[PDB]
């Protein structure tokens, strides 16, 4: 439900206030049962996540255990690998920036705890190129850990071998995709591959590979070291566990709090963070999972709590759980319009739907903000939107269509008036 | 921080890294 | 017998494991409308003009890259796989420059046909088109590349048949331009094949620029005498003088390709 | 890349003189059977017609592409 | 108006001309542009059906309002590109009025 | 996306990794599996950018050589990513985040202030070559929606006057306290932490026999 | 000689045709008339060229006057546009 | 708001072929 | 879209079965096309029997011969396909 206890908050060093470095980490006791866990077995680790029923902490939601289970199949003579994507291009995902800037070890032991679960030879962490600062913090942390012998061959005084590496991103949101990151590592252009060859079977350097949101890798060790069931209790049904929530825009105290999942949307701005700037009635709309997910208008805001099942009932996605809030002084139409501008400046262009479709919606959306376009065009953008939604090679085209669909779904009268406003002044 | 510090950390963690497989 | 059984709108053909959904339709005899998929070029999935709907399945799959599985019935003429083509063709055409009476791949266009058979009667693109900058790739290939549908056939051929990796994609977004970042001519034998392999008339032949138009050309099938491989070729003659020589497929000798000399 | 024009067997005749009309420069001809391309549906039915009419034939066997195995992942190996 | 021939040698007007009357062999004109070196009607084969004026995407070939052009010989009816272009350099004051008069209905 | 050779930006310019740089080069490679030096492109191309911001056609060709890859490969990587600059950026490259999250926090409000202070249009270098302003997209620090990235400095919660203090510190002197401004630090509920003030529970706590 | 050559060689017997007659030859060569036209200066990177008309001109194509190095020329009008 | 000017046709075609001109001086 | 009435398809289909039952010896295939027209294909020997039954039968009087034409499909062994349209 809500009011996650500090005693249950995984990322204790959030907000810093501790030594993100190892000695702070030791007081955190992050490396407490690592040898034991690995000793227990890879099968024991996946039993822990299956019991946890953790969902993907990245924009896509899938059982974390089943995804890791897939490349637990016997090696075919190719080294298995771990890829941690610290890229978070999605607006409002400062969620991950926290775990690199702070509590970097949380992720380092997440990597080896996760590594033996998939039997990965090594893990590469792709941080956003922008986070040069963040990249500096982690390898200082990674360097500490090996010096200790926590990672490396015979890591944590155990038979198992692991090596952790950090890879420089280069300002691309699409590099965040499950497969495209792999291609970026491989050194080719960051263009996603098709799903038929699933990442596990075909991978980074053509070997089995798996990709996890940094939050997903980070919570593993604590979910196993601590009781996974313990975590499970926090979640709701399929939904489970605490996921960091970032609230940004039109709220009195924008902040990232790792409060519990399944939180009433009205409650998290009202109780933690900062109540919606201007009052809870000054809420034109809420973007729950970030730019990719459709915004939900106030009417439904207070009604649904934050969890992926509840949101999909609501037609929106928990995604990165980045809450972007809009007051009534905003231009709903120009707000979403810049997100389509966010996607035309960013989609790879590999696939026909997304390439022309996202540019086509950008042109129509800019006219919509001006009000130059006629009212009949508004549903035509509906139809352009679903052509892009099911036909794209990756999910970004999936993502571009949803905000457009949300604007037409709940704010169709406002766009018509902008239509009307321009027609009147001629 | 400086432009070359991130890569110098890599320069440093080379040894830390064990050997890499060859195809 | 590792044949696996898969249904093409019911014909229930049996195919080797690992054949693509597009390939399954071919043996029944159906043709998936396709761009960016060439038989002897790697599957890329760029156009996604081949989206089909396997049965009782949530979304449309790319017939060029999806390995057909056991007992999936492909529905190639469903109400969905036509909205998956009526809506893609909307996009390819949206940024396309209307100079079909300039494009000498007038009747030799795999993009007007598929528009004219599987696409849409009208246009909804009431916005502004894009334009790219014509560059010089040589004295044999006229790249009026504002025509390009970014299908990456050229990039692959240049890299998988001719080993000359000079061509490449540059830029992202709608701005992706398929060409040679610095202006270095595409000098190699096997060069002219790009013309034949680009379904769009973006880059076409410069000597045969505007001498003819394909419906008129009478096509006589003959043999290559310039080189001793004896590549099969089709000599296209109009009113009694040869207008162009383009390759005709011989599995064993020239499988759809001919030399720069003999063209 | 359309394969709908390579499915029915045609019986075309030899190519004789195509010359130039002195006055306007058009292409002229004296081969009455020049624009003739009968279309059959099988080798058997074309040989029959030619033999029926007393023409000499030069049958050319069909050349269907053989099956070439294509896989998306293959280009990702190293 | 500038003075540039409108015909860009499409061959969209002999592929429809049912009387099979037109031969428009073309080249790049050495400006890099695209124009005819050859154009033709045999006016003793044409049927005045106007399938060439409605197919032309540029309004180059039209079918003017002349009908006093009888000839004492057969050769004066095989029009060339220069008996059609200076012909069109004659009636353009009289053609354009009728195009502008019927463009909407077409 | 076309490199028309220019005297300044051309193959003529000689690029070569400093003895120190070349060292760095190798470090990167080994990170990747053997015989996969190809992957080194992005990281290496980055060090060519570290060496020189311009990174001219000559520099890319050099990278291809070092990693043995086909030049076009490197050219494609450089063009795809915005991080690499194929033109000479200014000494201080100021990037203002203008995605919707920041906009709603008047990120644009920052823009107008910076254009006036730099006294220049958005997108080009100052005549002084001192600063270069560009309207970049989301930077991943949405919590502090007002935000500008100055050569990694990554400042935040910036207000016209805040940027004012910052731009003046760059113009005279260096290292202008890069980071947030209001003192909200990184993602602190401004009013109060509201969480984690109970000190950490320490190691062993909660193990619950896993 | 027509704008496209065609001039008969003195020996050509194909010259009788014009005896007691003459040769229909247009004096207004479009190679030159189009050169006697001002390069259309523009502000935008790309420009349209409906052929100076909507439905009375040529199909509408957008030309990329992006390089001053080259004045885009609509393939239909032969009009050079000066960025 | 008998005549000598009779249209005569051409072959406006640029002759579409080129014969070897024999060598000017003998060998 | 066509305004094809379905009454006709059925009524005529039914006549096609009637003619096929009344003349089993000469009719090789009867089919009502989707253009709502009927076609009774008869062995060449049935040309006078089949047409006499249609000209002089109370339940099928087909007094006028609209036309007689012969499509020539060269492939078919029996190339010419004489077709008689009756009203
Ligand atoms: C355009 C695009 C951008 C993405 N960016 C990110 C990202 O920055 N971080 C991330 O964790 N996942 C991102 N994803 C989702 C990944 O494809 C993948 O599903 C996810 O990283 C898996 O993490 P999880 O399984 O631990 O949730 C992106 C997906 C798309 C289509
Ligand atoms: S390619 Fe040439 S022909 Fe095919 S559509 Fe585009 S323009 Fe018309
Ligand atoms: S050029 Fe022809 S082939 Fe190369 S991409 Fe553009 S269209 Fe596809
Ligand atoms: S006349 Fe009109 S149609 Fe005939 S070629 Fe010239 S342009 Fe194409
Ligand atoms: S009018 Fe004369 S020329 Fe124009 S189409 Fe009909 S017949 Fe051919
Ligand atoms: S043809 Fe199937 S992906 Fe383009
Ligand atoms: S939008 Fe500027 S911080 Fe993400
Ligand atoms: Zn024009």
């Amino acid at each position: 439900f809500g009011s996650l206890k500090d005693e249950d908050r995984i990322f204790t060093n959030l907000y810093g206030r501790h030594d993100w470095r190892l000695k702070g980490a030791l007081r955190r006791g992050d490396w407490y049962k690592t040898k034991e866990i690995l000793l227990k077995g890879p099968d024991w680790i996946l039993g822990e996540m299956k019991t946890s029923g953790l969902r993907g902490r990245g924009g896509a939601g899938f059982p974390t255990g089943l995804k890791w289970s897939f490349m637990n199949k016997p090696s075919d003579g190719r080294p298995k690998y771990l890829v941690v994507n610290a890229d978070e291009g999605e607006p409002g995902t400062c969620k991950d920036r926290e775990i690199m800037r702070h509590d970097p070890h949380k992720l380092v032991e997440g990597c080896l705890v996760g590594g033996r679960a998939m039997g990965a030879r090594a893990a590469y962490i792709y941080i956003r190129g922008e986070f040069y600062n963040e990249a500096s913090n982690l390898q200082v942390a990674i360097r500490e850990a090996y010096e200790a012998g926590l990672i490396g061959k015979n890591a944590c005084g155990s038979d198992y071998d692991f090596d952790v590496f950090v890879v420089r991103g280069a300002g691309a949101y699409i590099c965040g995709e499950e497969t495209a990151l792999i291609e970026s590592i491989e050194g080719k252009q960051g263009k996603p591959r098709l799903k038929p060859p699933f990442p596990a079977d075909v991978g980074v350097f053509g070997c089995p590979t798996t990709v996890a949101n940094v939050e997903t890798v980070a919570v593993s060790p604590t979910i196993c070291r601590r009781g996974g069931t313990w975590f499970a209790g926090f979640g709701r049904e399929r939904n489970s566990g605490t996921k960091l929530f970032n609230i940004s825009g039109h709220v009195n105290h924008p902040c990232t709090v790792e409060e519990e999942m399944s939180v009433p949307l009205k409650e998290l701005i009202e109780k933690h963070a900062g109540g919606v700037t201007g009052g809870w009635d000054n809420l034109l709309a809420v973007i729950p999972g970030g730019s990719s997910t459709p915004l939900i208008p106030k009417s439904v805001c207070e009604t649904v709590l934050m969890d992926f099942d509840a949101l999909v009932q609501a037609q929106t996605g928990l995604g990165t759980a980045a809450v972007i809030v809009m007051d009534r002084s905003t231009d709903i139409v120009k707000a979403i319009a810049r997100l389509i501008e966010f996607y035309k400046h960013e989609s790879c262009g590999q696939c026909t739907p997304c390439r022309e479709g996202v540019d086509w919606m950008n042109k129509v959306m800019a006219r919509f903000v001006k009000g130059d376009a006629r009212p009949a065009e508004i549903d035509s953008l509906w139809e352009i939107s679903k052509q892009i939604e099911g036909h794209t090679i990756c999910a970004l085209g999936d993502g571009a269509a949803w905000p457009v669909q949300g604007l037409i779904r709940h704010f169709r009268p406002e766009l018509e008036d902008r239509m009307q406003r321009f027609a009147q002044q001629h | 921080y400086n432009t070359y510090t991130f890569l110098d950390l890599n320069l440093d963690l080379s040894k830390f890294r064990l050997p890499q497989p060859s195809s | 017998s590792n044949l696996i059984e898969v249904f093409v709108d019911g014909q229930s053909v049996m195919v080797e494991p690992g054949t693509t959904v597009l390939q399954a339709c071919e043996k029944v005899g159906m043709q998936i409308p396709r761009f960016c998929y060439h038989e002897r070029l790697s599957v890329a999935g760029n156009c996604r003009m081949c989206l089909v709907e396997i049965e009782k399945a949530p979304k449309v799959v790319a017939a060029c890259a999806m390995p057909v599985m056991k007992g999936w019935n492909i529905l190639t003429n469903s109400e969905k796989s036509k909205k998956a083509r009526e809506g893609v063709m909307e996009f390819l055409l949206a940024n396309h420059p209307l100079d079909c009476p300039i494009c000498d791949q007038g009747g030799e266009c795999d993009l007007q046909d598929q528009s004219m058979m599987f696409g849409s009667d009208r246009s909804r693109f009431l916005e502004g088109k894009r334009a790219v900058e014509d560059k010089n790739i040589g004295p044999l290939v006229k790249t009026i590349m504002t025509r390009c549908i970014q299908c990456t056939r050229c990039i692959r051929f240049a890299s998988e048949i001719a080993g000359v990796d000079d061509l490449g994609t540059t830029g992202r977004g709608n701005d992706m331009q398929v060409g040679t970042y610095i202006e270095k001519m595409f000098m190699s034998e096997l060069s002219g094949n790009v013309i034949d392999i680009c379904p769009v008339g973006a880059l076409t032949s410069k000597p045969y620029a505007f001498t003819a138009r394909p419906w008129e050309t009478r096509k006589t099938e003959s043999i290559d005498v310039m080189d001793a491989v004896g590549s099969n070729i089709v000599v296209s003659t109009r009113t009694g003088e040869v207008m162009r020589i383009l390759p005709r497929m011989h599995e064993d000798i020239n499988e759809e390709w001919i030399s720069d000399k003999t063209r | 890349s359309g394969v709908n024009n390579t499915k029915k067997w045609k019986m075309e005749f030899d190519t004789r003189e195509r010359w130039e009309n002195p006055l306007m420069g058009w292409a002229s001809t004296a081969d009455p059977l020049s624009n003739m391309v009968l279309t059959f549906s099988a080798k058997e039915d074309a040989i029959a017609f030619a033999e029926k009419n007393g023409w000499s034939y030069d049958v050319e066997e069909k050349k269907v592409p053989k099956p070439k195995s294509k896989s998306y992942g293959a280009n990702f190996s190293w | 108006p500038s003075g540039e021939e409108r015909c860009i040698a499409c061959k969209l007007c002999e592929a429809i001309c049912p009387a099979q009357a037109i031969t428009i062999e073309a080249e790049p004109r050495a400006d890099g542009s695209r124009r005819t070196t050859r154009y033709d009607i045999d006016m003793t084969k044409c049927i005045y059906c106007g399938f060439c004026q409605e197919a032309c995407p540029v309004d180059a070939i039209v079918e003017g309002p002349n009908f006093e052009f009888s000839t004492e010989t057969h050769e004066e009816l095989l029009y060339n590109k220069e008996k059609l272009l200076n012909n069109g350099d004659k009636w353009e004051a009289e053609i354009a009025a009728n195009i502008q008069a019927d463009y909407l209905y077409r | 996306f076309v490199h028309r050779d220019t005297p300044e930006n051309n193959p003529d310019t000689p690029f070569d990794f400093t003895p120190e740089n070349y060292k760095r080069i190798e470090a990167i490679v080994k990170n990747y599996p053997e015989g996969h030096q190809a992957a080194a492109v992005l990281p290496v191309l980055d060090l060519a950018q570290r060496q020189n911001g311009w990174l001219p056609i000559s520099a890319m060709n050099k990278v291809a050589e070092v990693l043995q890859v086909p030049p076009m490969r490197v050219y494609e990587v450089a063009t795809f990513y915005t991080m690499y600059n194929r033109k000479p950026v200014g000494k201080y490259h100021i990037q203002v985040c203008t995605t919707t999250p920041c906009m709603l926090r008047d990120s644009d409000s920052i823009l107008e202030t910076l254009q006036r202070k730099l006294g220049i249009k958005v997108g080009e270098t100052t005549p002084d070559k001192l600063f270069t302003l560009i309207e970049v997209e989301c930077l991943g620090a949405c919590v502090n929606a007002p935000m500008v990235q100055i050569n990694d400095n990554y400042y935040e919660d910036l207000t016209p006057k805040d940027i004012e203090e910052i731009i003046d510190e760059l113009k005279a002197g260096k290292v202008p306290k890069p980071g947030p401004r209001s003192g909200r630090f990184c993602c602190e509920p401004a009013g109060g932490l509201t969480s984690l003030t109970e000190p950490p529970k320490g190691p062993g706590f909660g193990v619950q026999a896993g | 000689i027509t704008h496209t050559g065609q001039v008969y060689d003195e020996k050509d017997y194909r010259r009788v045709r014009f005896v007691d007659r003459q040769k229909e030859v247009n004096e207004n060569f479009a190679i030159d008339l189009i050169a006697q036209q001002p390069v259309n200066e523009v502000e935008h990177r790309i420009i349209a060229c409906d052929g100076g008309g909507g439905a009375l001109g040529h199909p509408k194509v957008y030309i990329n006057l992006d390089k001053e190095t080259k004045t885009g020329t609509c393939g239909y009008c032969g009009l050079q546009f000066k960025q | 708001p008998a005549t000598p000017e009779q249209y005569v046709p051409y072959s406006t075609t640029r002759k579409k072929i080129h014969e070897w001109v024999p060598p000017s001086t003998p060998y | 879209v066509r305004p094809r009435s379905d009454v006709t398809h059925k009524q005529l289909s039914a006549f096609g079965e009637y003619v096929a039952e009344i003349l089993p010896k000469y009719v090789q295939q009867v089919q009502v096309s989707c253009l709502d027209e009927l076609e009774i294909c008869i062995h060449p020997d049935g040309v006078i029997p089949t047409l006499t039954f249609l000209r002089d039968h109370t339940n099928a009087q087909f007094k006028s011969l609209a036309d007689l034409t012969a499509v020539d499909v060269p492939t078919r062994q029996n190339r010419f396909e004489i077709v008689y349209n009756l009203l």
